[PDB]
Protein backbone atom coordinates (compact mmCIF):
# COMPACT_ATOMS: atom_id res chain seq x y z
CA UNK A 1 0.00 0.00 0.00
CA UNK A 2 0.94 3.61 -0.62
CA UNK A 3 2.01 6.31 1.84
CA UNK A 4 3.01 3.80 4.55
CA UNK A 5 5.86 4.88 6.84
CA UNK A 6 8.80 2.43 6.65
CA UNK A 7 9.62 0.41 9.77
CA UNK A 8 13.03 -0.39 11.23
CA UNK B 1 -10.80 25.91 19.50
CA UNK B 2 -12.87 25.17 16.39
CA UNK B 3 -12.02 24.36 12.79
CA UNK B 4 -14.34 25.60 10.05
CA UNK B 5 -14.46 24.58 6.38
CA UNK B 6 -14.34 27.51 3.95
CA UNK B 7 -13.65 25.57 0.74
CA UNK B 8 -13.83 22.00 -0.48
CA UNK B 9 -12.40 20.54 -3.72
CA UNK B 10 -13.15 17.13 -5.18
CA UNK B 11 -11.43 16.94 -8.56
CA UNK B 12 -10.55 13.79 -10.50
CA UNK B 13 -11.90 10.28 -10.79
CA UNK B 14 -12.63 10.29 -7.08
CA UNK B 15 -15.02 7.34 -6.98
CA UNK B 16 -13.14 4.93 -9.28
CA UNK B 17 -9.42 5.35 -8.66
CA UNK B 18 -6.73 5.96 -6.07
CA UNK B 19 -6.39 9.63 -5.12
CA UNK B 20 -4.25 9.82 -1.97
CA UNK B 21 -2.82 13.34 -1.73
CA UNK B 22 0.72 12.93 -0.46
CA UNK B 23 1.68 16.61 -0.41
CA UNK B 24 -0.05 19.98 -0.36
CA UNK B 25 1.96 23.23 -0.31
CA UNK B 26 1.54 26.98 -0.76
CA UNK B 27 3.91 28.84 -3.04
CA UNK B 28 6.27 31.56 -1.83
CA UNK B 29 3.54 34.22 -1.60
CA UNK B 30 0.64 32.00 -0.43
CA UNK B 31 -1.07 32.80 -3.75
CA UNK B 32 -1.03 29.40 -5.44
CA UNK B 33 -0.92 25.98 -3.87
CA UNK B 34 -0.15 22.59 -5.32
CA UNK B 35 -1.11 18.98 -4.63
CA UNK B 36 0.55 15.75 -5.65
CA UNK B 37 -0.05 12.12 -4.90
CA UNK B 38 -0.64 8.61 -6.12
CA UNK B 39 -2.74 9.80 -9.03
CA UNK B 40 0.52 10.75 -10.83
CA UNK B 41 -0.21 14.43 -11.36
CA UNK B 42 0.76 17.78 -9.87
CA UNK B 43 -2.23 20.12 -9.62
CA UNK B 44 -1.85 23.86 -9.05
CA UNK B 45 -4.74 25.89 -7.62
CA UNK B 46 -5.32 29.62 -7.26
CA UNK B 47 -6.02 30.16 -3.57
CA UNK B 48 -8.20 33.26 -4.03
CA UNK B 49 -10.32 31.55 -6.69
CA UNK B 50 -10.72 28.49 -4.45
CA UNK B 51 -12.07 30.37 -1.43
CA UNK B 52 -14.34 32.68 -3.45
CA UNK B 53 -15.90 30.44 -6.15
CA UNK B 54 -18.93 28.16 -5.80
CA UNK B 55 -18.56 24.46 -5.04
CA UNK B 56 -18.73 21.72 -7.70
CA UNK B 57 -16.74 24.20 -9.80
CA UNK B 58 -13.32 23.91 -8.17
CA UNK B 59 -10.63 22.96 -10.65
CA UNK B 60 -6.87 23.48 -10.89
CA UNK B 61 -5.38 26.13 -13.12
CA UNK B 62 -2.55 23.72 -14.04
CA UNK B 63 -2.31 19.93 -14.10
CA UNK B 64 1.02 18.29 -14.90
CA UNK B 65 0.91 14.54 -15.60
CA UNK B 66 3.82 12.59 -14.15
CA UNK B 67 5.39 9.22 -14.85
CA UNK B 68 5.24 7.94 -11.26
CA UNK B 69 3.34 8.33 -8.01
CA UNK B 70 4.45 11.44 -6.12
CA UNK B 71 5.52 11.62 -2.47
CA UNK B 72 6.35 15.30 -1.88
CA UNK B 73 6.42 18.84 -3.27
CA UNK B 74 8.48 21.89 -2.34
CA UNK B 75 8.11 25.31 -3.95
CA UNK B 76 11.24 27.30 -4.71
CA UNK B 77 11.53 30.32 -2.45
CA UNK B 78 13.10 32.68 -5.04
CA UNK B 79 11.87 31.47 -8.45
CA UNK B 80 8.19 31.71 -7.55
CA UNK B 81 6.98 29.50 -10.41
CA UNK B 82 9.40 26.62 -9.74
CA UNK B 83 8.38 23.57 -7.72
CA UNK B 84 10.23 20.35 -6.87
CA UNK B 85 8.75 16.85 -6.62
CA UNK B 86 9.95 13.50 -5.32
CA UNK B 87 8.43 10.31 -6.67
CA UNK B 88 8.16 6.60 -5.98
CA UNK B 89 10.93 5.73 -8.47
CA UNK B 90 13.43 7.93 -6.62
CA UNK B 91 13.40 10.76 -9.13
CA UNK B 92 13.56 14.38 -7.97
CA UNK B 93 12.17 16.80 -10.57
CA UNK B 94 11.99 20.60 -10.72
CA UNK B 95 9.04 21.93 -12.73
CA UNK B 96 7.96 25.30 -14.12
CA UNK B 97 4.25 25.62 -13.35
CA UNK B 98 3.83 28.40 -15.93
CA UNK B 99 5.12 26.42 -18.92
CA UNK B 100 3.98 23.12 -17.33
CA UNK B 101 7.37 21.62 -18.23
CA UNK B 102 10.13 19.93 -16.26
CA UNK B 103 13.28 22.02 -15.90
CA UNK B 104 15.60 19.42 -14.34
CA UNK B 105 15.46 15.76 -13.34
CA UNK B 106 17.80 14.32 -10.71
CA UNK B 107 18.03 10.52 -10.98
CA UNK B 108 20.57 9.27 -8.43
CA UNK B 109 18.29 7.73 -5.79
CA UNK B 110 17.99 3.96 -6.29
CA UNK B 111 14.64 3.66 -4.49
CA UNK B 112 11.51 5.68 -3.73
CA UNK B 113 12.27 9.20 -2.52
CA UNK B 114 9.93 10.30 0.28
CA UNK B 115 10.79 13.97 0.70
CA UNK B 116 12.20 17.09 -0.97
CA UNK B 117 12.82 20.59 0.38
CA UNK B 118 14.02 23.78 -1.32
CA UNK B 119 16.16 25.98 0.93
CA UNK B 120 14.79 29.42 1.75
CA UNK B 121 18.16 31.17 2.28
CA UNK B 122 20.19 29.46 -0.51
CA UNK B 123 17.29 28.96 -2.91
CA UNK B 124 19.22 27.07 -5.58
CA UNK B 125 19.71 24.21 -3.06
CA UNK B 126 17.30 21.26 -2.79
CA UNK B 127 17.54 18.28 -0.41
CA UNK B 128 15.95 14.84 -0.81
CA UNK B 129 15.72 11.65 1.23
CA UNK B 130 14.91 8.14 0.19
CA UNK B 131 14.27 4.49 1.02
CA UNK B 132 17.79 3.95 -0.37
CA UNK B 133 19.04 5.33 3.00
CA UNK B 134 20.68 8.36 1.35
CA UNK B 135 20.27 12.08 1.82
CA UNK B 136 21.18 13.99 -1.35
CA UNK B 137 21.73 17.74 -1.69
CA UNK B 138 21.20 19.14 -5.16
CA UNK B 139 22.03 22.51 -6.68
CA UNK B 140 19.85 23.59 -9.59
CA UNK B 141 22.99 24.93 -11.31
CA UNK B 142 24.43 21.38 -11.46
CA UNK B 143 23.52 17.94 -12.79
CA UNK B 144 25.10 15.70 -10.11
CA UNK B 145 24.39 15.84 -6.38
CA UNK B 146 26.73 18.12 -4.47
CA UNK B 147 26.48 16.33 -1.11
CA UNK B 148 25.59 12.74 -0.29
CA UNK B 149 25.00 11.35 3.22
CA UNK B 150 25.08 7.56 3.67
CA UNK B 151 22.69 6.77 6.51
CA UNK B 152 21.75 3.53 8.22
CA UNK B 153 17.98 3.44 7.60
CA UNK B 154 15.19 4.65 5.32
CA UNK B 155 14.94 8.44 5.17
CA UNK B 156 11.31 9.52 5.61
CA UNK B 157 11.65 13.32 5.69
CA UNK B 158 14.18 16.11 5.10
CA UNK B 159 13.92 19.82 5.85
CA UNK B 160 16.26 22.83 5.66
CA UNK B 161 16.63 25.12 8.62
CA UNK B 162 14.66 28.26 7.65
CA UNK B 163 17.55 30.55 8.58
CA UNK B 164 20.55 28.71 7.15
CA UNK B 165 21.18 26.37 4.25
CA UNK B 166 24.01 24.76 6.24
CA UNK B 167 21.63 22.74 8.44
CA UNK B 168 19.03 20.08 7.69
CA UNK B 169 16.78 17.97 9.88
CA UNK B 170 16.50 14.33 8.75
CA UNK B 171 13.78 12.00 10.01
CA UNK B 172 14.85 8.37 9.89
CA UNK B 173 13.21 4.98 10.15
CA UNK B 174 15.67 4.32 12.98
CA UNK B 175 13.28 6.49 15.12
CA UNK B 176 15.70 9.47 15.43
CA UNK B 177 16.00 12.95 13.99
CA UNK B 178 19.51 13.46 12.62
CA UNK B 179 20.41 17.15 12.58
CA UNK B 180 23.25 17.70 10.13
CA UNK B 181 25.69 20.50 9.56
CA UNK B 182 26.18 20.07 5.79
CA UNK B 183 29.67 21.55 6.03
CA UNK B 184 30.80 18.38 7.88
CA UNK B 185 28.62 15.32 7.28
CA UNK B 186 31.08 12.95 8.97
CA UNK B 187 28.59 12.79 11.85
CA UNK B 188 25.33 14.59 12.65
CA UNK B 189 25.63 17.71 14.76
CA UNK B 190 22.82 16.44 17.04
CA UNK B 191 20.69 13.28 17.25
CA UNK B 192 17.24 13.67 18.82
CA UNK B 193 15.74 10.51 20.25
CA UNK B 194 12.51 9.71 22.03
CA UNK B 195 10.20 8.58 19.24
CA UNK B 196 9.32 4.87 19.32
CA UNK B 197 8.74 4.52 15.56
CA UNK B 198 10.05 6.09 12.36
CA UNK B 199 10.11 9.89 12.22
CA UNK B 200 7.72 10.63 9.36
CA UNK B 201 7.94 14.46 9.29
CA UNK B 202 10.21 17.26 10.48
CA UNK B 203 9.16 20.92 10.30
CA UNK B 204 10.68 24.08 11.83
CA UNK B 205 8.61 26.58 13.79
CA UNK B 206 11.67 28.87 13.86
CA UNK B 207 15.44 28.81 13.48
CA UNK B 208 15.77 26.93 16.78
CA UNK B 209 12.40 25.14 17.28
CA UNK B 210 11.86 21.85 15.42
CA UNK B 211 8.72 19.70 15.38
CA UNK B 212 8.59 16.03 14.42
CA UNK B 213 5.87 13.49 13.78
CA UNK B 214 6.14 9.72 14.15
CA UNK B 215 4.00 6.62 13.72
CA UNK B 216 4.10 6.28 17.51
CA UNK B 217 1.04 8.60 17.57
CA UNK B 218 3.07 11.54 18.90
CA UNK B 219 4.32 14.87 17.76
CA UNK B 220 7.41 16.14 19.50
CA UNK B 221 9.08 19.53 19.85
CA UNK B 222 12.85 19.96 20.02
CA UNK B 223 15.34 22.78 20.40
CA UNK B 224 18.10 22.32 17.83
CA UNK B 225 20.31 25.06 19.23
CA UNK B 226 20.23 23.91 22.86
CA UNK B 227 20.06 20.18 21.91
CA UNK B 228 16.98 19.50 24.10
CA UNK B 229 13.67 17.65 23.95
CA UNK B 230 10.92 20.17 24.73
CA UNK B 231 7.41 18.63 24.63
CA UNK B 232 5.33 15.64 23.50
CA UNK B 233 1.84 15.93 21.98
CA UNK B 234 -0.73 13.13 22.11
CA UNK B 235 -4.35 12.61 21.19
CA UNK B 236 -4.36 11.62 17.52
CA UNK B 237 -4.07 8.16 15.97
CA UNK B 238 -1.02 7.64 13.75
CA UNK B 239 0.44 4.12 13.80
CA UNK B 240 0.91 3.40 10.07
CA UNK B 241 0.57 6.09 7.37
CA UNK B 242 2.13 9.39 6.37
CA UNK B 243 -0.63 11.65 7.69
CA UNK B 244 0.90 15.11 7.38
CA UNK B 245 2.56 17.67 9.67
CA UNK B 246 2.51 21.45 9.40
CA UNK B 247 3.62 24.09 11.91
CA UNK B 248 3.77 27.84 12.28
CA UNK B 249 5.13 29.96 15.12
CA UNK B 250 2.45 28.81 17.61
CA UNK B 251 0.52 25.75 16.34
CA UNK B 252 1.21 22.20 15.21
CA UNK B 253 -1.28 20.45 12.94
CA UNK B 254 -1.31 16.84 11.80
CA UNK B 255 -3.48 14.19 10.24
CA UNK B 256 -4.71 10.89 11.69
CA UNK B 257 -5.89 7.46 10.61
CA UNK B 258 -9.43 8.30 11.81
CA UNK B 259 -9.82 10.76 8.92
CA UNK B 260 -9.27 13.66 11.36
CA UNK B 261 -7.13 16.79 11.26
CA UNK B 262 -5.77 17.73 14.70
CA UNK B 263 -4.48 21.10 15.94
CA UNK B 264 -2.13 21.47 18.91
CA UNK B 265 -0.99 24.69 20.51
CA UNK B 266 2.74 24.28 21.01
CA UNK B 267 2.52 24.71 24.80
CA UNK B 268 -0.37 22.28 25.45
CA UNK B 269 0.07 18.51 25.15
CA UNK B 270 -3.56 17.66 24.26
CA UNK B 271 -5.27 18.81 21.03
CA UNK B 272 -7.18 22.06 21.08
CA UNK B 273 -9.57 21.01 18.28
CA UNK B 274 -10.01 18.69 15.32
CA UNK B 275 -11.97 18.34 12.10
CA UNK B 276 -13.41 15.07 10.75
CA UNK B 277 -13.35 14.38 7.01
CA UNK B 278 -15.92 12.05 5.50
CA UNK B 279 -19.32 12.22 3.80
CA UNK B 280 -22.43 10.11 3.14
CA UNK B 281 -21.27 9.17 -0.35
CA UNK B 282 -17.94 8.00 1.05
CA UNK B 283 -19.35 6.26 4.09
CA UNK B 284 -20.81 3.65 1.74
CA UNK B 285 -18.36 3.75 -1.03
CA UNK B 286 -17.47 1.90 2.17
CA UNK B 287 -14.76 2.32 4.42
CA UNK B 288 -14.54 5.26 6.70
CA UNK B 289 -14.68 2.23 9.05
CA UNK B 290 -10.94 2.70 9.48
CA UNK B 291 -9.37 2.95 6.07
CA UNK B 292 -9.56 6.71 5.29
CA UNK B 293 -6.72 8.86 6.60
CA UNK B 294 -5.71 12.49 6.40
CA UNK B 295 -2.66 12.53 4.15
CA UNK B 296 -1.31 16.09 3.87
CA UNK B 297 -1.64 19.44 5.60
CA UNK B 298 -0.12 22.91 5.16
CA UNK B 299 -0.59 26.16 7.10
CA UNK B 300 -0.87 29.39 5.18
CA UNK B 301 2.28 31.28 6.20
CA UNK B 302 0.44 34.49 7.23
CA UNK B 303 -2.96 33.29 8.53
CA UNK B 304 -4.55 30.62 10.74
CA UNK B 305 -5.73 29.01 7.49
CA UNK B 306 -4.86 25.40 6.70
CA UNK B 307 -4.85 23.37 3.49
CA UNK B 308 -5.84 19.76 4.15
CA UNK B 309 -6.26 16.64 2.02
CA UNK B 310 -6.99 12.97 2.65
CA UNK B 311 -6.58 9.52 1.20
CA UNK B 312 -9.77 9.76 -0.91
CA UNK B 313 -8.48 12.92 -2.64
CA UNK B 314 -10.68 15.47 -0.87
CA UNK B 315 -9.07 18.89 -0.37
CA UNK B 316 -10.40 21.32 2.20
CA UNK B 317 -9.41 24.83 3.21
CA UNK B 318 -9.95 25.15 6.98
CA UNK B 319 -9.79 28.19 9.25
CA UNK B 320 -8.96 28.09 12.94
CA UNK B 321 -11.20 30.21 15.16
Amino acid sequence: SDQIVPEY
Amino acid sequence: SRLRVIAEIRHGDIFHSANIVSSIEFDRDDELFATAGVSRCIKVFDFSSVVNEPADMQCPIVEMSTRSKLSCLSWNKHEKNHIASSDYEGIVTVWDVTTRQSLMEYEEHEKRAWSVDFSRTEPSMLVSGSDDCKVKVWCTRQEASVINIDMKANICCVKYNPGSSNYIAVGSADHHIHYYDLRNISQPLHVFSGHKKAVSYVKFLSNNELASASTDSTLRLWDVKDNLPVRTFRGHTNEKNFVGLTVNSEYLACGSETNEVYVYHKEITRPVTSHRFGSPDMDDAEEEAGSYFISAVCWKSDSPTMLTANSQGTIKVLVLA
